[PDB]
C-alpha cells in the first residue's frame, strides 16, 4: 500500500539529501522503517543519527523508545508510546497504519500458534479490551470460554514455456 | 520429430471431428437432419472435462516431475561437473603438469 | 602550456586520432600548479574513451598534492566524470579513486562519512564495473562505510551479486581489496544476519593462497567462528585447501577458538562469560556490541534445537526447567519469536501448558514447490550458461 | 522421378554389384541407399527381439559409389554379438525368397547382413569382427550396418552406420569413421583390437512420394497414440539401470583420472548428460498429456 | 432434449477451437524453442569449431 511507498520515497530520498536532511524526516523514517518492524538496520540508522538531532528532535527519542518497547513486544506499552508524542499526517498516521497492520500480524500468527489463551491476554497483546475481544471472536465465532476465556482461532504457458526449457537443457 | 506424430493424429481426427462440427453446425442450421443425438454427446464431453481432478493425480504429477527435475537436477550437476573436471585438467595442464 | 592539448585532449582529443593518452595507465589535481581551478574545466564531462596509452606515462612526473582543496568543486565535476564522462573501460579510473578517492575516503569520516560521492558516484563504479558488478576496491571503501559507517543501501544493488571479472592487469586492484571485500561481507551480514552468504565469503576467500597473517583476518577467521557456530546447529569442518602457514598457524591462534567450538557442545554460562571478557577486546573492537548474546542465541539454538524432535508436548514449565531456559512464561517468549523467526512447530496452550510439534515442512503439494524449483531450474541454467562459456573460452587456449 | 530410385534395375544394379570397385579401392562405396526395410524390422524385432542378438541376409543393391540397403532386420535368435560368422545361418531365409522373390519380378538377389542386438545395437563384436574382417574378405561388398535398438529406443534417431570394415591389410585411410561404442566386457577390448577397421558409407533413404503422404497421414491418426504413451511408467527401471550404470561410471572416471575409455570423466558427463535428456524429455511427453487433458476445467 | 441444439454445438466449436489455440500457441512455441535450440546448438557449435583454427 502507499504507506510503504511513503516509507521506501522518503528513506532513498532523505538519504539523498546531505549536509544533514530532515531531522524531523530523520524520525520520520524511523517510524518508516519500523513499518516492517524492521528494528535493526533501524537501530543502525539510528546510529547515524545526529545527537542534537535525536534529543532535540522529541519525536525522535520517543520513536527509538517505542522501537525499544517493540523489542520488548510490549503491546500495550508501545501503543501508549503511539500517543506519547504525536506526528500527524506523517507519523501519527502511519503511527495508526504500522500499529493495526503489526496487530494484525500478531492476529494472524497468533491465532495460529494458540492452543489456549485467555483471549484477554492477547487482546491486550493488540490493545483490544476484554469485550473487543469478545465481539472480534463471536463476530469471528471462535469460541470462548467462562473462566478461561479459551479461543478457537481458525487459520487458513504454465508448462509450455517449461518444455521449451527443459529442451534448451536436455535437447540444449 | 516426436510431437509431429501427434499433430498428424490430432489434425487427422481434427479433420474427422471437424466435418462432425462441420454437419454439425449445419443441423442447427437447416436442412440438415435435426437428431436429438448430435451435441448430447457433446454434453457428455463436457462432463469428460479435465478427468482426474482429482488431487490423486495432483500429487501423482507432483511426484513425477519432481522426480524428473531432481534427475535434471542431478545432470546439475553432471554438465557443470564436467565442466569442472575439464577446468581442473587445464588447471593441471597450465598451472601444472597434469 | 601543459594542458594546451591536453584538455583539449580530454575535451576534444579524446576519441582521435593519435590520441591515446591518459587511460591505459590507470584525482583532485591532475595537475599541481597555481591554477588548480583550472583543473576543473572539462575532466569528468565527456567520457573516459579510447585515448589510453601514453600522456599518463608522460605525466607521471607531477604526483604531488592529490589532495588539493576542490574537495567539492573539482570532486563536483568527478561526481559528473561519475555521471557526464563515466567512460569506457573504467576500472582504470580507479587511478585517481585509488590515489583521489582513497585519499577522499580517508576525510570521509574524517569530515563524517562518505557524504557527497555514493550515490551518483556508484554511475562511474559501475560505468568502471563492467558486467558482474565486477570486482574493486570501491567496494572495498563503500563496503567498509556500509559496515561500520550507518550507510548500508548504496550496495544493496550490489548485496548478493555473483560478481566476478578483477582486473589485476597493471595493478588495478589488491590482495587487500578482496580482502576487505569478502570481510565486510562477513561483519554486513552478520549484521545483516544473512550469517550463511558471508560464512562463504570467507570460506571461499580463505581458501586463497595465504601466506600473510593478519589480526585483520583474525577477525574474519573469528567472526566466521561466530556464524559457522551460532548460525549452525553445531560446528562445520570446512574445505581444508586454505593456506600453508596462515590457516595453520591461527588454526592455534584459535586455541579458544576450538575450546569455545566445544564449548557449542558444552552448554555452561559461566565458562563462556569468562572467555567473552577473555575476548571483549575483539568483542567491541569494531563496535561489534553483542557478539557474547550472539553466543548466547546460538545457546538456546541447541536448546530448541534439541527439544525440537525430542517429544510432541511436555509440561513446558517442567521443560523449561530441562532445559536451562530462564523462564516457563518467558519460553513460550522466545518460542513464539521463533515463531517469529517462523521456525518452529510449536503452539500456545495457556490452558493445558501445551506446546506441540507440527511436522509440516512441506506436503510437496505445491505451485510453490514449482517455484522453488524453477528457481533450481534458472539458477542451475546460468550456472551452466557460465559452465559452457568458461569451457568456451578454454578453447581460446593458445598453442598446446 | 521420385520412383526414379525405387527402379531395380536389376541389370544395373548387379552390374555395380560385379562392378568390384572395392578391389581397387575399398573406400569407393560411400553412399548407403537404403529403403525403410532395414529401419522396418531391424526395428521392430532388434526390440521384439527382446535381448537376442540376431543375423542372416539383407536385400538390397549398389548404385554408382553407393551400398543400398532394400532390407535389414533381425532373427529370432541368439548368439549374435558372440557368434563365429553369425550372420551366415539366416541367409537360409533369402536362400529361397529372393529366389521366388524374382517370380514377382523381385529378380534382386542376396547383398547384405540382416541383424540386431536387442537392447544394445546391430554390429559385429569381437568374435563378429573375425565374422566382419573374415567375411569383408570373403564376401566384399560387404558392411557392418550398425543402429542399436534401445539407443534407438530412448535416443530419438535412427544412428545408422553403413561400416565396410577396413580389410587386412586396408588401413583407415583419410575417412575411416570408426564409430566408438560402449560395448560390454564381452567385446570391448576386441573392439578396442580392431575399432579403427572400419569406415561408415553416407546412408541415404530413398522412397516415393506415396512414402511421404502415407506417413504423414499414419501421423494424421497417431497423434490420438501420441496424447497417450504413459512411459514414463514404461522405463522408469531403465532410468534406474542408467542410475548404477552412471555411478559406477563416475566411479571408473574416478579410478581413470586418479593418477594416470579415454578421459571416462567427460565421456561421463556426457553420457550423464544425455541419458537424462532421455528421462526428461520422456517426463516432457507425460507431463504435456497430463496437463492438457487434466486443464480441461469445465 | 429439445434444443439449446444450435447453442450447444456452438459451444462445443468454441471449446474445441479454444483447446486448440492454446495448444496451437504451444506448437509454434515448440517450432521457436528447440527450433530456437537447433539454431542455438548449431551456431554455438560452429563457434566451437571456429575456435580451433
Ligand atoms: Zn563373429
Amino acid at each position: 500500500f502507499s504507506f510503504k511507498k511513503l516509507l521506501d520515497q522518503c528513506e532513498n530520498q532523505e538519504l539523498e539529501a546531505p549536509g544533514i536532511a530532515t531531522p524531523p524526516v530523520y524520525g520520520q523514517l524511523l517510524a518508516l522503517y519500523l513499518l516492517h518492524n524492521d528494528m535493526n538496520n533501524a537501530r543502525y540508522l539510528w546510529k547515524r543519527i545526529p545527537p542534537a538531532i535525536k534529543s532535540a528532535n522529541s519525536e525522535l527519542g520517543g520513536i527509538w523508545s517505542v522501537g525499544q518497547r517493540i523489542w520488548q513486544r510490549d503491546f500495550p506499552g508501545i501503543y501508549t508510546t503511539i500517543n506519547a508524542h504525536q506526528w500527524s499526517e506523517t507519523v501519527q498516521p502511519i503511527m495508526e497504519a504500522l500499529r493495526d497492520a503489526t496487530r494484525r500480524r500478531a492476529f494472524a500468527l497468533v491465532s495460529q500458534a494458540y492452543t489456549s489463551i485467555i483471549a484477554d491476554d492477547f487482546a491486550a497483546f493488540v490493545g483490544l479490551p476484554v469485550e473487543e475481544a469478545v465481539k472480534g471472536i463471536l463476530e469471528q465465532g471462535w469460541q470462548a470460554d467462562s473462566t478461561t476465556r479459551m479461543v478457537l482461532p481458525r487459520k487458513p504457458e504454465q508448462q509450455l514455456a517449461r518444455l521449451t526449457d527443459y529442451v534448451a537443457f536436455l535437447e540444449n | 520429430e516426436h510431437l509431429i506424430a501427434q499433430h498428424s493424429a490430432i489434425k487427422m481426427l481434427h479433420s474427422r471431428v471437424k466435418l462432425i462440427l462441420e454437419y454439425v453446425k449445419a443441423s442447427e442450421a437447416g436442412e440438415v437432419p435435426f437428431n436429438h443425438e448430435i451435441l448430447r454427446e457433446a454434453y457428455a464431453l463436457c462432463h469428460c472435462l479435465p478427468v482426474l481432478s482429482t488431487d490423486k493425480f495432483k500429487t501423482d504429477f507432483y511426484d513425477q516431475c519432481n522426480d524428473v527435475g531432481l534427475m535434471a537436477y542431478l545432470g546439475t550437476i553432471t554438465k557443470t561437473c564436467n565442466t569442472m573436471n575439464q577446468f581442473v585438467n587445464k588447471f593441471n595442464v597450465l598451472y601444472d603438469r597434469q | 602550456s601543459a594542458l594546451e592539448q591536453f584538455v583539449n585532449s580530454v575535451r576534444q582529443l579524446s576519441a582521435q586520432g593519435q590520441m591515446t593518452q591518459l587511460c591505459e595507465l590507470i584525482k583532485s589535481g591532475e595537475l599541481l600548479a597555481k591554477n588548480l581551478s583550472h583543473l576543473d574545466t572539462v575532466l569528468g564531462a565527456l567520457d573516459v574513451q579510447e585515448h589510453s596509452l601514453g600522456v599518463l606515462a608522460v605525466l607521471f612526473v607531477k604526483f604531488s598534492m592529490p589532495s588539493v582543496p576542490d574537495f567539492e568543486t573539482l570532486f563536483s565535476q568527478v561526481q559528473l566524470f561519475i555521471s557526464t564522462c563515466n567512460g569506457e573501460h573504467i576500472r582504470y579510473a580507479t587511478d585517481t579513486f585509488a590515489g583521489l578517492c582513497h585519499q577522499l575516503t580517508n576525510a570521509l569520516v574524517e569530515r563524517k562519512q562518505p557524504l557527497r560521492g555514493i550515490g551518483i558516484l556508484k554511475q562511474a563504479i559501475d560505468k568502471m564495473q563492467m558486467n558482474t558488478n565486477q570486482l574493486t576496491s570501491i567496494h572495498a571503501d563503500l563496503c567498509q562505510l556500509c559496515l561500520l559507517a550507518k550507510c548500508f543501501k548504496p550496495a544493496l544493488p550490489y548485496l548478493d551479486v555473483d560478481m566476478m571479472d578483477i582486473c589485476k592487469e597493471n595493478g588495478a586492484y589488491d590482495a587487500k581489496h578482496f580482502l576487505c571485500y569478502y570481510y565486510y561481507g562477513g561483519m554486513i551480514y552478520t549484521g545483516l544476519k544473512n550469517f550463511e552468504r558471508a560464512l562463504y565469503f570467507y570460506e571461499q576467500a580463505i581458501t586463497t593462497p595465504a601466506m600473510a597473517v593478519s589480526h585483520i583476518m583474525l577477525e574474519s577467521y573469528k567472526k566466521y567462528i561466530l556464524v559457522s557456530l551460532i548460525l549452525l546447529g553445531k560446528v562445520q569442518q570446512l574445505p581444508k585447501y586454505t593456506s600453508q602457514i596462515v590457516g595453520r598457524f591461527i588454526k592455534p591462534l584459535s586455541n579458544a577458538y576450538h575450546e569455545l567450538a566445544q564449548v557449542y557442545s558444552t552448554n555452561n554460562p559461566s565458562e563462556l562469560r569468562n572467555l567473552v571478557n577473555k575476548h571483549s577486546e575483539t568483542f567491541t573492537r569494531d563496535n561489534n556490541m553483542g557478539l557474547v548474546k550472539q553466543c548466547l542465541s546460538s545457546l538456546y539454538k541447541k536448546n530448541i534445537q534439541r527439544l525440537t524432535k525430542t517429544f510432541l508436548t511436555l509440561s513446558l514449565q517442567d521443560m523449561a526447567s530441562r532445559v536451562q531456559l530462564s523462564g516457563p512464561q518467558e519460553a513460550e517468549k522466545y518460542v513464539l519469536h521463533m515463531i517469529e523467526d517462523g521456525e518452529i512447530f510449536a503452539s500456545i496452550n495457556q490452558k493445558d501448558g501445551m506446546v506441540s510439534f507440527h511436522d509440516n515442512p512441506e506436503k510437496y503439494n505445491n505451485p510453490a514447490m514449482l517455484h522453488n524449483i524453477d528457481q533450481e531450474m534458472l539458477k542451475c541454467i546460468e550456472l551452466d550458461e557460465r559452465l559452457k562459456a568458461m569451457d568456451q573460452e578454454i578453447t581460446v587456449n593458445p598453442q598446446f | 522421378s521420385i520412383d526414379e530410385i525405387y527402379k531395380y534395375d536389376k541389370k544395373q544394379q548387379q552390374e555395380i554389384l560385379a562392378a568390384k570397385p572395392w578391389t581397387k579401392d575399398h573406400h569407393y562405396f560411400k553412399y548407403c541407399k537404403i529403403s525403410a526395410l532395414a529401419l522396418l524390422k531391424m526395428v521392430m524385432h532388434a526390440r521384439s527381439g527382446g535381448n537376442l542378438e540376431v543375423m542372416g541376409l539383407m536385400l538390397g543393391k549398389v548404385d554408382g559409389e553407393t551400398m543400398i540397403i532394400m532390407d535389414s532386420f533381425a532373427l529370432p535368435v541368439e548368439g549374435t554379438e558372440t557368434r563365429v560368422n553369425a550372420q551366415a545361418a539366416a541367409y537360409e531365409y533369402m536362400a529361397a525368397y529372393i529366389e521366388n522373390a524374382k517370380q514377382v519380378g523381385r529378380l534382386e538377389n542376396a547383398i547384405g547382413w540382416y541383424h540386431s542386438h536387442p537392447g544394445y545395437g546391430c554390429w559385429l563384436s569381437g568374435i563378429d569382427v573375425s565374422t566382419q574382417m573374415l567375411n569383408q574378405q570373403f564376401q566384399e561388398p560387404f558392411v557392418a550396418v550398425v543402429i542399436d535398438p534401445t539407443r534407438t529406443i530412448s535416443a530419438g534417431k535412427v544412428n545408422l552406420g553403413a561400416f565396410r570394415t577396413y580389410p587386412k591389410g586396408y588401413k583407415p585411410p583419410d575417412e575411416g569413421p570408426s564409430e566408438y561404442q560402449t560395448i560390454p566386457l564381452n567385446k570391448i577390448e576386441d573392439f578396442g583390437v580392431h575399432c579403427k577397421q572400419y569406415y561408415a558409407l553416407e546412408v541415404s533413404y530413398f522412397k516415393s512420394s506415396l512414402d511421404r503422404k502415407l506417413l504423414e497421414l499414419l501421423w494424421n491418426k497417431y497423434w490420438v497414440n501420441t496424447l497417450s504413451s504413459s512411459s514414463l511408467l514404461t522405463n522408469a527401471d531403465y532410468t534406474t539401470g542408467q542410475v548404477f550404470d552412471l555411478s559406477e561410471k563416475l566411479e571408473q572416471s574416478e579410478a581413470q583420472l586418479g593418477r594416470g575409455s579415454e578421459d571416462k570423466l567427460a565421456k561421463a558427463t556426457r553420457d550423464s548428460c544425455k541419458t537424462t535428456i532421455e528421462a526428461i524429455h520422456g517426463l516432457m511427453s507425460q507431463v504435456i498429456k497430463d496437463k492438457l487433458f487434466n486443464q480441461i476445467n469445465i | 432434449r429439445k434444443k439449446d441444439l444450435s447453442a450447444i454445438a456452438r459451444t462445443l466449436q468454441e471449446w474445441c477451437v479454444g483447446c486448440e489455440v492454446v495448444l496451437s500457441g504451444i506448437e509454434e512455441q515448440v517450432s521457436r524453442a528447440n527450433q530456437h535450440k537447433e539454431q542455438q546448438l548449431g551456431l554455438k557449435q560452429q563457434i566451437e569449431s571456429e575456435v580451433a583454427n
